């Protein structure tokens, strides 16, 4: 039931501090310029979702599109991958970006 | 400190 | 420098799964501290940064009555605008507000806002002197002549010259040891190879506040205006934030690049070099 000119997500995912191994750190998903405003994203660790992700309370640009923010405490390993998932009316299918410790 | 006064489209 | 305070509302109709959800966030600067959510379970103004949280009990039920009748007026701002486009109930709709003000060094008025968005653009606003309006479409202009009959704008231009740059004078001296801080970006470059031919050259940008800040690349002085990737201005979770611009370089030719930085909490802006 979308309204409105449809803008698709810019999806970025990072941690807050350099990755290291063995640190505590924080694993982002930052999700921005979209519209409408209804969506879905989620932490994955190893292709499988994170349970207690929190998220920032919704808010929008001067150009009226919205971000957010999720986020959840890790703790980066070797072995271990991370990746966000993102829904959106304007994605064909769920959009699955990895987390790169180098973007 | 929010607006005291909202009004009708 | 200048200051801002803003508070961004959003309503949005889900025909058939419920209410409309009103959700409210208020700012100084890039530095969130309140938030209201139709949704949660409080149903109260809520803090979300430390020097909001010494503000007594009545400022927090003065705050949530505003904010709870904001949103019920939204809501119903809703269903009048459907029946100003003849739009179907089946469709999902989105309300947007702005409001707040910008004050200066000195904490003067510098500037006014009060306006609305739906269904993502421009449907009215108040215009600089306060006054006027702005009108998007012919729904809005029924809008405009209900708020010029009704001297709205009066109104708003009396909380933004005051109630408003009060607010904001005062959310700076309680958190002045926070918002009127600024932190440099940390900068560094990192490189990484694409084939044998070509190697992207990344800047960084990070742990900087306020979010403002320029990244941008140059080869052998000239500008690299459409051949640069930029991501957009990032947070890092911690109240600071983040930057990184690309650009593709020949194997080789490092060094004919150079990435300019600029930020206020910089005395000078940076150049870095591979």
């Amino acid at each position: 039931g979308s309204s409105g000119i449809q803008r698709t997500p810019k999806i970025q995912v990072y941690s807050r501090h350099p990755a290291e191994n063995g640190k505590s750190n924080f694993l982002n998903c930052y999700v921005s310029g979209f519209h409408p405003s209804d969506i879905e994203v989620d932490l994955l660790k190893n292709g499988e979702r994170i349970e207690k992700v929190e998220h920032s309370d919704l808010s929008f640009s001067k150009d009226w599109s919205f971000y957010l923010l999720y986020y959840t405490e890790f703790t980066p390993t070797e072995k271990d991958e991370y990746a966000c998932r993102v829904n959106h009316v304007t994605l064909s299918q769920p959009k699955i970006v990895k987390w790169d410790r180098d973007m | 400190q929010y607006i005291k006064w909202p009004w009708y489209i | 420098g200048s200051h801002s305070m803003r508070y961004f509302s959003t309503s949005v109709s889900r025909p058939g799964r419920g209410e409309p959800r009103f959700i409210a966030v208020g700012y100084v600067d890039d530095t969130q501290f309140v938030r209201f959510d139709s949704d949660a379970a409080s149903q109260r103004m809520e803090p979300r940064a430390p020097w909001i949280e010494q503000e007594g009990p009545e400022y927090w039920d003065e705050e949530t009555g505003k904010v709870k009748a904001h949103s019920q007026t939204d809501r119903e701002n809703l269903r009048i605008a459907l029946r100003y486009y003849n739009q179907s109930e089946a469709g999902s709709h989105t309300l947007q507000m702005m409001f707040g003000c910008d004050v200066g060094s000195d904490g003067r008025f510098l500037r006014g806002y009060h306006q609305y968005a739906y269904d993502g653009k421009d449907y009215i606003a108040l215009k600089e002197d306060l006054r006027s309006w702005t009108a998007a479409d012919m729904a809005a202009q029924i809008t405009k002549r209900k708020w010029e009959a009704a001297h709205v704008a009066e109104q708003q231009r009396a909380y933004l010259e005051g109630t408003c740059v009060d607010g904001l004078r005062r959310y700076l001296e309680n958190g002045k040891e926070t918002l009127q801080r600024t932190d440099p970006p940390k900068t560094h470059m990192t490189h990484h190879p694409i084939s044998d031919h070509e190697a992207t050259l990344r800047c960084w940008a990070l742990g900087f506040y306020p979010a403002e800040i320029t990244l941008t690349w140059q080869r052998d002085g000239e500008d690299q205006t459409q051949d640069t990737e930029l991501v957009e201005t990032r947070p890092a979770g911690d109240g600071t934030f983040q930057k990184w611009a690309a650009v593709v370089v020949p194997s080789g030719e490092e060094q004919r690049y150079t990435c300019h930085v600029q930020h206020e909490g910089l005395p000078k802006p940076l150049t870095l070099r591979w």
